[PDB]
């Protein structure tokens, strides 16, 4: 079996000035269009997604053991 | 800007039961909630001593990544110092961690979200709310 | 539409996939930080997105209530 | 560089009505506009006492994120004190929030943008414009 | 760090009367006191509408130089906005400048020093002290 | 940490912008204590203000806060 | 760079007794010493509950001004949480603030300078040092 | 290749002869306390503090850590 190694097409891109830069713990992002404008959002900051997701065990912090 | 500081109790309660009423508050207030690093310490401790440390740390990182963690700083410390003296003059008994959280919140003009407003009440200059 | 973030020449940047690419006439843009999101607007049209959505309830400050 | 300070009235008008003409003016003058924190206060108040505070705050956040909010500092305080005194001599009556805004714009040599220039013209050394 | 925010009332009280009890207070707490720029505005208006603008301004400016003047910022404005709405649903009337000063102090977790503590007790999450 | 130097005929200490003085502070008091010196901004004591000039008697008989 | 975190004990000791042996150390290690904000909190409480608060606060201020007060942050909080679980397991008892101070030191790779040294020994991966 | 410029002016205190420093003080450590600044001789930063500044006797006889 044999095939070709090609270069992808250049992508439209936008630079973000330092003043309005995302945090760096942010590295993956979702984008939606509204008219001639595009809205950029960090992915997986959904509260709903987290609430619906994994649970903790049932023992977890049944006692806080904060010093009397 | 930041508006609410979630105390350790409301966090435990939220993480264990993932209740609809809180979910609705969280959405309604996305971006305006933080916790003190003092509460983060308590949560890490809760997971490490936990039966499923791996699993529990994981849910906690999901929580922390969506809310800010404020560093407990000198201004936070100064208010806690004051709060401890105010309270001891009145024989009002409040836990050490709760006292730091109370001081932290007061230093920043933050509202304490808790499910036991009954003990944060004893502190002055402090607003509390019960998100159940 | 998901996407990725990259540093380009000591500055944050954002790919815009074809399904979300800006029109050809948009040559310069203005990036606005609204909380955790960033809004990419064609230079000269910064307000179009805000004017078009984002309605306040109808009661909002019918009364300013400045003393005097 | 900042050229204009939007008073509270113009903001309320714009926010409630989203007028086409104002959109054109804003787009044109983007980067030259600001409000005083005095005006922020009123807008926060407007939302806080409204039917839908978080909804309304979100809209205000959108608006504010595109402009600068100037802190009301000693210089603004000093001009407002003067202005208040100059006005009493004239007997020209102005609201207190408007006085602070007028003082703030004059301290920074900004043009007050408003929806009724009547009030602010009774004020010395102050240029106004009607963008309604 | 700053501890006390002197409202407009003790300022007038202190400036008009130079009371000894207050002198002792300032000596004891020098370095830890400030006023909001809102109060500065009032003081300046006070002097400006005086019968001895010249002399009265000079006294005020000697009072200020020994005291910190905090800028009225976005946090102070947000708290004020919240407070004005909090008081509306209670029918508790506080003045506009008093409200801004309250908002300001709360945002910074400062203790409002006043003599009219009655007007400030209406306000939540705020601590007052009578220094008269 | 800085280096002692001279300026226009006499001794000088530089203040690292970290521990700088407010732009207000134009003149300064100096006290000696052992090998250490203490700097304090001049005219920030309260007695000198209380004993000092007083305001005209009418000053803010009316605060004129609206409402 | 910083090398030392003074614990709370060595601070109460030093401040009360002004021991010249400690005066030597400090002068030598000037620029390499810090305390956790947690310890600052204790010292503040000390002054606040004492007979002469303003006086004691001023001594504490001169001490604190000479060193770094580190904000108790997420890493410090995480180290403390792990440490609490580690000691709880091994039934080694250590006080809550000492736990946070220990956690803070370890997260920064700093040496803990104590009075007693005995309690901090039970903490893994933490270097101590007696300066009394 | 780069252009030569001028550094920013730093803040400095004239130190009167009545209160000048010993000749063996060429390194100095400047501490801020309130609106007050303290000039100490390098390696002697803690002397002034150990000297004055006593705390009332009752000061933390008990730490009261729970
Ligand atoms: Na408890
Ligand atoms: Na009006």
């Amino acid at each position: 079996h044999e095939t070709t190694v090609f270069l992808s097409n250049r992508s439209q891109a936008v630079r973000l000035p330092k003043a309005v830069a995302l945090p760096e713990n942010v590295k993956r992002v979702e984008v939606i269009a509204v008219g001639r404008t595009r809205i950029i959002t960090p992915a997986g900051e959904t509260w709903d997604e987290w609430f619906d997701g994994h649970s903790v065990s049932t023992d977890f912090m049944d006692n806080r053991e904060q010093p009397g | 800007m930041l508006k609410f500081m979630l105390d350790t109790n409301i966090c435990i309660f939220t993480i264990k039961n993932k209740p609809a009423s809180v979910r609705e508050r969280f959405n309604l207030n996305q971006g305006k909630m933080c916790i003190s690093s003092v509460t983060l310490m308590e949560l890490i401790y809760g997971a490490e001593k936990s039966q499923m440390p791996e699993r529990n740390l994981a849910v906690i990182e999901g929580f922390v990544s969506r809310i800010d963690v404020l560093d407990y700083d000198a201004a936070a410390a100064t208010h806690t110092g004051q709060i401890r003296a105010e309270l001891a003059r009145q024989g009002r008994p409040v836990g050490p961690f709760d006292q730091m959280i109370a001081g932290h919140a007061r230093s920043r003009g933050l509202i304490i979200v808790t499910n036991n407003t009954r003990e944060f009440e004893r502190v002055g200059g402090l607003r509390t709310e019960d998100w159940s």
